[PDB]
């Protein structure tokens, strides 16, 4: 299905529109060229563990 | 906390934890960004006046990278009040911005719906803290972290004698010897998607600690998102 | 594809009342906040307020508070900024941006941008002059010829060259607002000295307000 | 509220060079860190750089920001043909709102251009009209900078006339400016020698054009 489906493969949000699927991605994330991705813009991006 | 593990290292960066005037941890908070803490609002009344910790791994030895910070303004929640411990949220920003790390890196706010949808349908969310070892116990000296099942909410409900509100959700165990505990409340419950960590809880209250059919409660931060927002504009 | 996407240019008189409108897509527009952004002619941004689609709460400058009105439609996707009552100072670009939610300080996407004239002017075309050195002599190897675009409103007006075959050399430069409100600007281009007396050279001048379009021959007398 | 003051109001290089543009704000009892944006002619502001270490998709390593308190800095390693344009800081205090720099204008240093210069008399068919109108035109020079002097018989009109300027050429770096001198009819007709007069960096003395009236 749409959101319901891999989360409409949104990697983060996924909100529906237009009878179709719409992503976006948290602050500090910008939504890649393909729509569904989520890239960070800078080195320490919100919820995710730190490593070495 | 009550069972589960230990934190390794940069596992739980997001976490903070108050200080009092005997530096001394007594309650935790959440890293939302370089310049604001999640915490809850009960954790106000149990200190005269505090500061913010990050980094920090184990209270006896310095790991280099521990900071702390003063606290330059305090937003509670209008409607907490004490004895119930409804709306048990406040945010509190900082004199100085914490300086990302090794072992300090915010957690994510979501979006409202798409948490309510996504993140509240996981079955499990991650609980952490320096809070009691056991329900009548001791302080912990080592971070720790929990997995708490999110436990529905009409079973829920028909666990506990007080009233849980739409602002409340539980999470935790009936009979099995795990939970948060005192001190680890306003500390972060965090739920995972696709590999990032979400707030979406806050540590609240809970009758005893691991009590055998008694679960963890925590404020619903997705019923406080928009509050969170105005409080960030204003 | 996210965009914000504004309405057309607004053209009005003091004391009209005017709309302008703000569109999102490739978004959900509830999930942001909505900020309007003024540019005077010549001048830098202003800051004007802002709105919360998902529940409408506003936020106004302290400088633009009572003057204007920011409003939304979140079925349409659309906000709005609204005046009871236009003043000349009014006379700006304005933009709307999205300003995102817990932690933002700034804005990711802009809309193109909606002018807005304010004058107590009408339409009116222009005339159109020839610009030509008082003698034909030359100094020596090239020379100047253009047209003054005189008397018009509102901006804008469009010129080219002989249809477009001549672009090479040519400037047309930016109105200004004369003392009576009407707008002026000038079109030049170099030449050979040696083609004047073989080739044409006409300006070519639209002003779509009020349907006119000019073909002006230039040349001297001597 | 913190005021914004960005500097310089004009910024002169050259392709190639290192660019640094500072702000500097009234950090308050709060206060941060800043948001910068680039902006080119008839186009809507573009988010370049923001946060304390943010950069927005697609803007080259060359771009990176610093400062803190009230000092801060954008600095652009390289500069392209393409990255000439103004740019604006822009701040937020909690309880503050947001606020912007004055811009800074990023332009091509080229070589010194020395204006042509030619002046143009009133058609006798605008002069039929009641006014008359008389053109300067100083074409493709370098630096921006340029005095425009109008003179009626040797007279200075100050009050009477309006100018244009282009941008920065795209293709040679030169400036292209107009004035425009307004005269009455009878005001017109009141006077013999119409002159400009161009005072210009690259003319080792200043150059005039004139006519007579009448016999254009
Ligand atoms: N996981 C648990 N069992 N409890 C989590 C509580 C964490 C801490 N919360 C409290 O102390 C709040 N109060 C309690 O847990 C109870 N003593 C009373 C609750 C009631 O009467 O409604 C933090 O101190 C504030
Ligand atoms: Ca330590």
């Amino acid at each position: 299905k749409l959101c319901s489906l891999d989360n409409g493969d949104c990697d983060q949000f996924c909100h529906e529109e237009q009878n179709s699927v719409v992503c976006s991605c948290a602050r500090g994330y910008t939504l890649a060229d393909n729509g569904k991705a989520c890239i960070p813009t800078g080195p320490y991006p919100c919820g995710k563990q730190t490593l070495e | 906390i009550v069972g589960g593990q230990e934190c390794k290292d940069g596992e739980c960066p997001w976490q903070a934890l108050l200080i009092n005037e005997e530096n001394e941890g007594f309650c935790g908070g959440t890293i939302l960004s370089e310049f604001y803490i999640l915490t809850a609002a009960h954790c106000l009344y149990q200190a005269k006046r505090f500061k913010v910790r990050v980094g920090d791994r184990n209270t006896e030895q310095e790991e280099g990278g521990e900071a702390v910070h003063e606290v330059e303004v305090v937003i509670k929640h209008n409607r907490f009040t004490k004895e119930t411990y409804d709306f048990d949220i406040a945010v509190l920003r900082l004199k100085t911005p914490i300086t990302f790390r090794m072992n300090v890196a915010p957690a994510c706010l979501p979006e409202r719906d798409w948490a309510e949808s996504t993140l509240m349908t996981q079955k499990t969310g991650i609980v952490s803290g320096f809070g009691r070892t056991h329900e009548k116990g001791r302080q912990s000296t080592r971070l720790k972290m929990l997995e708490v099942p999110y436990v529905d909410r009409n079973s829920c409900k028909l666990s506990s004698s007080f009233i849980i509100t739409q602002n409340m959700f539980c999470a935790g165990y009936d009979t099995k010897q795990e939970d948060a505990c005192q001190g680890d409340s306003g500390g972060p419950h965090v739920t995972r998607f696709k590999d990032t960590y979400f707030v979406t809880g806050i540590v609240s209250w809970g009758e005893g600690c691991a009590r055998k059919g008694k679960y963890g409660i925590y404020t619903k931060v997705t019923a406080f998102l928009k509050w969170i927002d105005r409080s960030m504009k204003t | 594809e996210v965009q914000l996407v504004q309405s057309g240019a607004e053209v009005k008189k003091p004391g009209e009342s005017l709309r302008i409108s703000c569109k999102g897509s490739g978004y959900s527009f509830s999930t942001s906040w909505i900020v309007w952004v003024r540019q005077m002619p010549g001048k830098g941004l202003e800051w004007m307020g802002m709105i919360d689609p998902s529940d409408s709460f506003t936020s106004y400058s302290p400088s633009f508070q009572g003057h204007v009105t920011i409003s939304a439609d979140k079925s349409i996707s659309t906000a709005y900024l609204q005046w009871s009552s236009l003043k000349a100072s009014d006379t700006a670009m304005y933009y709307c941006a999205r300003l995102h939610y817990y932690n933002s300080e700034e804005f990711d996407v802009w809309g193109q941008g909606t002018l807005v004239t304010v004058s107590s002017a009408s339409t009116k075309g222009p005339s159109v002059f020839p610009l030509a050195p008082c003698s034909r002599s030359t100094s020596e190897s090239t020379a100047a010829l253009g047209c003054l675009v005189k008397d018009y409103f509102p901006e804008p007006v469009t010129v080219s060259w002989n249809s477009g075959a001549l672009t090479s050399g040519v400037h047309t430069f930016p109105a200004v607002l004369q003392s009576s409100g009407l707008y002026s600007l000038s079109s030049v281009v170099t030449v050979p000295s040696s083609s004047l007396g073989t080739k044409t050279y006409t300006c070519n001048v639209d002003h779509k307000p009020s349907n006119t379009k000019v073909d002006k021959r230039v040349e001297s007398k001597y | 509220e913190i005021v914004l003051t960005q500097s310089p109001g004009t910024l002169s290089l050259s392709p190639g060079e290192r660019a640094t543009l500072s702000c500097r704000a009234s950090q308050s009892v709060s206060s941060s860190y800043l948001a910068w944006y680039q902006q080119k002619p008839g186009q809507a502001p573009r988010l370049l750089i923001y946060g304390q270490s943010s950069r927005t998709r697609g803007i080259p390593d060359r771009f990176s920001g610093s400062g803190s308190g009230t000092d801060f800095t954008l600095t652009i390693s390289r500069l392209e043909p393409e990255d000439f344009a103004v740019y604006y800081c822009q701040q937020f205090g909690d309880s503050q709102l947001f606020t912007f720099g004055q811009g800074t204008k990023l332009e091509i240093k080229r070589t010194v251009a020395a204006p042509s210069v030619f002046i143009f008399p009133p058609s006798d068919e605008q002069l039929k009209s009641g006014t008359a109108s008389v053109v300067c035109l100083l074409n493709n020079f370098y630096p921006r900078e340029a005095k425009v002097q109008w003179k009626v018989d040797n007279a200075l009109q100050s009050g009477n006339s309006q100018e244009s300027v282009t941008e920065q050429d795209s293709k040679d770096s030169t400036y292209s400016l107009s004035s425009t001198l307004t005269l009455s009819k009878a005001d017109y007709e009141k006077h013999k020698v119409y002159a400009c007069e161009v005072t210009h960096q690259g003319l080792s003395s200043p150059v005039t054009k004139s006519f007579n009236r009448g016999e254009c």
